[PDB]
This record gives C-alpha cells, sequence and structure tokens, in this order.
RNA sequence: AGGAGUGGAGCCUGCGGCUUAAUUUGACUCAACACGGGAAACCUCACCCGGCCCGGACACGGACAGGAUUGACAGAUUGAUAGCUCUUUCUCGAUUCCGUGGGUGGUGGUGCAUGGCCGUUCUUAGUUGGUGGAGCGAUUUGUCUGGUUAAUUCCGAUAACGAACGAGACUCUGGCAUGCUAACUAGUUACGCGACCGGUCGGCGUAACUUCUUAGAGGGACAAGUGGCGUUCAGCCACCCGAGAUUGAGCAAUAACAGGUCUGUGAUGCCCUUAGAUGUCCGGGGCUGCACGGCGCUACACUGACUGGCUCAGCGUGUGCCUACCCUACGCCGGCAGGCGCGGGUAACCCGUUGAACCCCAUUCGUGAUGGGGAUCGGGGAUUGCAAUUAUUCCCCAUGAACGAGGAAUUCCCAGUAAGUGCGGGUCAUAAGCUUGCGUUGAUUAAGUCCCUGCCCUUUGUACACACCGCCCGU
C-alpha cells in the first residue's frame, strides 16, 4: 500500500491545528467521505500512533468505538521542533480561557 | 335525552343514542327481530314482545353495536334493552315504578351484569403457549 | 490488631500456611 | 432529516450511555459519581456530579473546557451548541457509584482489601444510610478466588422497593494476579436528598410517626391571666 | 384421571453408523444438543479444496533506490474479473524479515488464575447475628409440642428476649367505573344540510359531550356480611341488602458448583517469532453420506362444509444522522409470481376498518378404500442480492403408503390451559415449519395423593465426612 510523506505532513498539521483528527477511516475502502481530502489509510495513522505511544508524547482516552486525544505541551513542542513548522501557527488546545 | 347507562359486553363497541321513538336495535343493518346469528332469535325476542309490542315505543335508541361474534352482540342487545328500560323508567317515571321494573329485570338476571378483569392470557418463554413446555419428561 | 495475617488465615484456615499464620496470631 | 419518536428516545438513551461510560473511563482519577442532563431548544446542558470540584474543573478551567470539545466533536452537535457545568453532589456516602469508585481507588493504591472495605462501610454508616453491603470477589490471597463481603444495617433483596430504595454499583480493579470485582449496595433513607425531613406527602415505605401526647395541667384551677 | 404427543402413515434439524474433516467446541443428563440469540450461498471456527494476498506501515544485525505489490485474457497464458504451467509482464510506484512493553489478527489457549453476567442447587422456605440459658468442648437454644398457612404464614407454647435477610407487602399486568369542567383519528342536545316512521352539524367546527376508543390520567367495595368446622384463636369450607371472593409475570435470601462463558467486550492475569498467518482471494461445498417406538403435524365425523351472514371480536414494526439497503396503498404489463409509474407514511394521521372463524353455511354427506392426504413437478411465465446443485424460486389442479387418536420408553399440561389455525417481532441484501409475543375457546373440575421421581421438617441409626457413585470384607 502507498506510503507517502506529505499526506502525513498534512495530517500532522491538521492534528496540531485541531488536537484531534475528525475523519472516519476504513482499512478496507481507500476513500470515505470523512477520510477523503486526507487520504491516508487508517492503518497508517494508528500504527504511527502506536509507535508514538511506544515512544510517548501525547495523551488519549477511549470510549465506545472512538478515540479522544489530547495534545499537551510536549506534543506541541515535538511537532514544532521536528518538522520545522514555525510557531506562527498557534495551537488550538489553548484557545480562550 | 341523557340516561347514561350504555350496553357493553366483552369488548364490543356499542352506542346507545336516546331520543323519543320506538325501541329498535340495528345489528349489521338487521333490526332486533331479524338478527344476524339467525339461531339465537327466541332467546332475545322472548322478554319484550310477550308483554307488548308498543312497549318499546317510549324512547327510540340508536343501538349500532358493531359486535363481531354471536356471544358478543347477542346478550349485548338484551343488556342494552334492560339497561335502557331501567334507566328511562328510573330518571323519568318515578321511584315506585323504578322498584317494580327493577324487580322484574332482576328476576330476569340475578347478578351477572359486570365481570372481573380477565381475558386470553400471556405466553411464557420456554414453551409454545401460556402453560405448556417442550418435549415431555415421563 | 494486625489484619493481614488474619485475612490470610481466613482465606484458608487449614491450608499450607495455616500453622504459621495461627502461630503469628498468638502472642 | 427528522426521525421517529421511539428512535429519538433510543438515540438519547444510547447518547447518555456513551456519555456515562466516557466520563467514567476519563474521569476515573477524580472520583466519578454521575451525570444529569437538561434540554432547552437547541441548548443541551450536561452536569458531571463528582465529589471533588476544584480537582475536576482543572487549571484555569482547562478540562471542563476540553470536555466540551470531545462532546462537540463526537455527538455531532452544531458548533457552540453544547454547554456543560460542574457542581458538587451534596453527599458522597449515599451514592453507590461514588463509594465503588472510592473502594476501587483504595485498592489501586495498594491498601489492603479488608481495611478498605471496613473504611467504606464505616463511611456509609456515618453517611446516614441504614444499611450497606460490599463484596470484593476474585483473588485476594492465593491462586484461587474468594468472594468476601461485609454487610451491616438492613438491605432489601426483593420486590420493587429495591430500585428506589437501594443503590448498586459494580466496578473492576486490576491486579498483578488478575481482576477484582467490587459490588457496593446502599440503602437510602425515607425522604429525598438523604432524609432532610418530612415534606409534601409522597409515601414510599412503612413508618410509625409518633407525635408528642397531649398533657393536662395538674393544678385543680385553670389558667388565670 | 385424562388430552396432545414419539426415529409410523410430510415438512426444520440435535447422537443411532465416520479416517479425500464431511458434522458431537457445552454434556454424569434431566443444569449439552432449534443452545452459543450459531437460519454459515457475506470472508461461518477459516471449513474440505490449482486461494492474485502481506494484514511488518512497532524507531536501532545484513537493507535495493523494482519487498517485486494486474491481466475480460484464441488448444502455447488449459475457472464466470485468481499470469498459481513457460527468464512475457506494464498510465501514481519507493513503501525492510528482526533484540528494552500481552506485535503482526488481538474469535487462540488456560472459565482449574479471574472479574462481570448467567445457569443450577431454588419454585422449594429457608438463613444469621447480639445479649441471655445449657455444655469442658465441637455445638445448641432462640429457629418449637400442637393447630396447622402457598409459605420460619400466623396463632400460640416457651430459657429465651429482642432483631436482620428471605416469604408477604412491593411493581407491571389482566371479560370493573356514568367524574376525566376530555379528545380534528370515535358518535355527538338545542346550528344551516336532510326523501323518511329531532338524525349525512363524524362530509366548516359544539365552546356542555364520552357510551364504546384512548386500559390513555385521577378510584373503591371481604367482611356497616351469613352459616358451619376449629382451643371459637390463627384459620378453613359453603352462601340469603350484594360489579368485583387464588389473573399472569418481575424482583427473588445465606451458603455453594473447580456448572457455562478468556470465540460479547478498550474487563483483564500468565504467551507464541520468520511464509499462499487464523484477517483478501475458496467457480463447488461444510451437519444435507438419513425410515414422523428433539418444538411446531393426520380427528374412520352434523362438534364439520366454497362469501345466499360479517355496521366484525385483534400484539406490534415501518424511510436515509453514519449508509445506498423501510412499510406500502393505487393503476398498467395482467385472468396472475415478477416488472413500471406518479402517491402516502418519522406514524391512533399511510399501509389499515391489518383478509386473527364464515354461525343458516345457494359444487353440496350412507353402511364412510374416494374433502380427514389428494405417498407434488406439468403447465401465463419462473428473483430489488456474485453463489439458490438438500433450496426465499412462485397465485393453483380427479379416489392412489395411513385408516377409527398406532404403549419398549419419554428436560408437557388444570379456568379462556391443553390442542386447532393464523398474524406479527429477533435473525432478515434473500429468506422461519427456530424462537419470542399476539388472536374466536371451559367445568360438573381431581378442589387428590405420596405408590413412582423429587424436595422440606422431626425423630432415629451410621464404622459415611472425597459424605452411599461412601466406606468396606473375603477368595
Amino acid at each position: 500500500m502507498l506510503m507517502p510523506k506529505k499526506n502525513r505532513i498534512a495530517i500532522y498539521e491538521l492534528l496540531f491545528k485541531e488536537g484531534v483528527m475528525v475523519a472516519k477511516k476504513d482499512v478496507h475502502m481507500p476513500k470515505h467521505p470523512e477520510l477523503a481530502d486526507k487520504n491516508v489509510p487508517n492503518l497508517h495513522v494508528m500504527k504511527a500512533m502506536q509507535s508514538l505511544k511506544s515512544r510517548g508524547y501525547v495523551k488519549e482516552q477511549f470510549a465506545w468505538r472512538h478515540f479522544y486525544w489530547y495534545l499537551t505541551n510536549e506534543g506541541i513542542q515535538y511537532l514544532r521542533d521536528y518538522l520545522h513548522l514555525p510557531p506562527e501557527i498557534v495551537p488550538a488546545t489553548l484557545r480562550r480561557s | 335525552q341523557s340516561v347514561q347507562v350504555f350496553g357493553r359486553k366483552k369488548t364490543a363497541t356499542a352506542v346507545a343514542h336516546c331520543k323519543r321513538g320506538n325501541g329498535l336495535i340495528k345489528v349489521n343493518g338487521r333490526p332486533l327481530e331479524m338478527i344476524e346469528p339467525r339461531t339465537l332469535q327466541y332467546k332475545l325476542l322472548e322478554p319484550v314482545l310477550l308483554l307488548g309490542k308498543e312497549r318499546f315505543a317510549g324512547v327510540d335508541i340508536r343501538v349500532r353495536v358493531k359486535g363481531g361474534g354471536h356471544v358478543a352482540q347477542i346478550y349485548a342487545i338484551r343488556q342494552s334493552i334492560s339497561k335502557a328500560l331501567v334507566a328511562y323508567y328510573q330518571k323519568y317515571v318515578d321511584e315506585a315504578s323504578k322498584k317494580e321494573i327493577k324487580d322484574i329485570l332482576i328476576q330476569y338476571d340475578r347478578t351477572l351484569l359486570v365481570a372481573d378483569p380477565r381475558r386470553c392470557e400471556s405466553k411464557k418463554f420456554g414453551g409454545p403457549g401460556a402453560r405448556a413446555r417442550y418435549q415431555k419428561s415421563y | 490488631f494486625p489484619y493481614e495475617v488474619s485475612d490470610a488465615l481466613q482465606d484458608d484456615p487449614k491450608g499450607k500456611y495455616s500453622k504459621k499464620l495461627l502461630n503469628k496470631l498468638v502472642g | 432529516v427528522q426521525i421517529s419518536k421511539k428512535r429519538k428516545f433510543v438515540a438519547d438513551g444510547i447518547f447518555k450511555a456513551e456519555l456515562n461510560e466516557f466520563l467514567t473511563r476519563e474521569l476515573a482519577e477524580d472520583g466519578y459519581s454521575g451525570v444529569e442532563v437538561r434540554v432547552t431548544p437547541t441548548r443541551t446542558e450536561i452536569i458531571i456530579l463528582a465529589t471533588r470540584t476544584q480537582n475536576v474543573l482543572g487549571e484555569k478551567g482547562r478540562r471542563i473546557r476540553e470536555l466540551t470539545a470531545v462532546v462537540q466533536k463526537r455527538f455531532g452537535f452544531p458548533e457552540g451548541s453544547v454547554e456543560l457545568y460542574a457542581e458538587k453532589v451534596a453527599t458522597r456516602g449515599l451514592c453507590a457509584i461514588a463509594q465503588a469508585e472510592s473502594l476501587r481507588y483504595k485498592l489501586l493504591g495498594g491498601l489492603a482489601v479488608r481495611r478498605a472495605c471496613y473504611g467504606v462501610l464505616r463511611f456509609i454508616m456515618e453517611s446516614g444510610a441504614k444499611g450497606c453491603e460490599v463484596v470484593v470477589s476474585g483473588k485476594l490471597r492465593g491462586q484461587r478466588a474468594k468472594s468476601m463481603k461485609f454487610v451491616d444495617g438492613l438491605m432489601i433483596h426483593s420486590g420493587d422497593p429495591v430500585n428506589y430504595y437501594v443503590d448498586t454499583a459494580v466496578r473492576h480493579v486490576l491486579l498483578r494476579q488478575g481482576v477484582l470485582g467490587i459490588k457496593v449496595k446502599i440503602m437510602l433513607p425515607w425522604d429525598p436528598t438523604g432524609k432532610i425531613g418530612p415534606k409534601k406527602p409522597l409515601p414510599d415505605h412503612v413508618s410509625i410517626v409518633e407525635p408528642k401526647d397531649e398533657i393536662l395541667p395538674t393544678t385543680p384551677i385553670s389558667e388565670q391571666k
């Protein structure tokens, strides 16, 4: 199956600008209406997330067939300093007060 | 004219609409004399006509009991006859006539007017019916 | 009163460790 | 588009089940007791009932805000159409879920089973309940599993007045040996919100309310003003 | 005591027999077996088989810059969209076989490591402290002689007194209401319709309605009762101002099982390592290699017939938020499966007054092989779904294997029950002879018993305590 890099870069950017991704993804079908425009197979995202957990930077919760992630300062800093995406983009996990 | 006595046997849907005239009961378009079952006729016609034919000319009653089943509208028609007569003679004649007509309608029927709450009973799991199970243990 | 040995004994009053638990409970 | 009435009732039930399970899994470290939900036109308000408020709101109201997101992004509400607040339940020992969570937490900290159970039973007795029984089932000592329970006070096991007079909670605690199950059952007093006192008549159980008897004056002559 | 029943005179699956597996993964029964809601043509526990796969896309032993990742395809590429015979071979394409932690898919174990949830002992009425009494003690009393209740239910007796759980009370449910200052779905006091001996004002809409319907919301009435039996108590058996005089279910205790489930689980202890990995591809196919002594079926007959009879007695589903896949009225193709078309329905509003029996029963019963099969394959023409080969195909057609309820032996049954019939719901792209609910149905009952099979209490015996499937003796 296809292994790109810029699709994952876009997924990382949307994760940083949101905190959680909102796109139902099915391994069996290449495209789902929510999956579309972010065409990376579910398997890619959850395998990368399992590798991330084996490394460890982000927080998570699970409920009724659904993930609920939480991006803290560690994940913000890591996505900031690895992909050399400058801090001109402000995270969406600290909005308001 | 309001008497508020009705006639209701089992679950049949009935109407007792009262306004002066002859006492007639319409069943599937068949009046009281010529009845739908065509086999329980005497048991319903005996009490009224042997005493008088103008006896029902007091207050006409629309009795249109859409009853299905012969035990349903049969004896419901006589329930309606007795109840309408007793209520009319109760509210609109006097107390002594009330007493005597109630006596004759009670020697007509001692105590069987109103029943207990019961019908066909529910089914339980583990068997084909209400009180029955699967293969036997002798 | 120590409760750990009491629970260990109450789980099995005649087990492999019954004698030691009962002895520890005595004193 | 719009759906049928029975389907809307089933859907709100499944949403409530989703929410309760989610907030039990997520808010398992604060001490989770329950939830209330209220509805007004396009405004749905959810309240998480827990024993610790200063701990559940979080720093600068972070978690309480964050929860909104994980509701909004999941339940499919329109943007900014979900509000949620936080108040503290008046009592703690009368909620079976709360005491089950407390026992689970105590067994999570390594505190021994019997002393933890004794503590929770004593709390419930001091809480005002006229009966509690807790059961810890599974492996406590050894390879085989023991079901160990303590009961004190009163506890009805049958009839209808076990839904509105007994609170029951079942929870699981993991261990290097396995899983321990905690069942907490609590009796409730007669009048609502933990026996405040007699109010407008809503009788639910047998009681003999004996008032003070009339007293006559001893002096032969009556009162003079 | 009977009725209906049964590997016998059809239909659906669970053993009587097994090695191209063909079926039994839970059984010491009645607590395995139409059960895993398990009807597998979806990829079913794959099952058996010429099955293109990688489902290593966890960061660190070799790691190229092509792990090698299609084919409707002319006997040489010998299956309907598997280049799995032959250095042929390609319009996204750089994408690795692994040492610190249940990882490839987490349906694979251990349910004797467990939780939870069930089943069973438990359909029976049993269970337990505190203080006090007895005993050296295990233990006992309370928890009982008796009367006697469905009941450790209650009278009572009383070295016990007070209590606790269970039982009952409680909840839902059933041929009961002349108030709902109540309703366009249901008729209707005085309007405006109206032949006819106060009506189509339910065809604007009676602001009083209400009687059925809403069993939809507020109620009472087994003792202001009688007779008899009983210690005149607890109670029981029949009835003289009189709707109501054991509806059926739910919940269901202490202590237990090596009962079932790790193949429901983001509920979890203890694990595996290396090629068509249990996950994609399997045209064909898994119990179907099967003879009514495991559910649901035949009355040798006026109690039974095809509408001259129905103003009917009557559970509960139904469409697009992920997601196309719902219920269907009405016309045409039509004298019909099936197809087309506009239409209604988020539902007392449409299917619908749901086609839940035809009671006189307008083809119409004398010694009843022959209306109680027609021991079923030919025919207008045969499916919204790849696969219908033992299976959703579909509207229906002369006596012919049974003959009067067909016994070795059996996880049935007492007031609208048994037993006919059918209609729904779960399963459901297709589908129910499965299961779970719903309809027209009774009593003069048997108002019984402990002889079977079991259970409970008391006394008693025991050499039993792994508890009679025990212990044990001798050749």
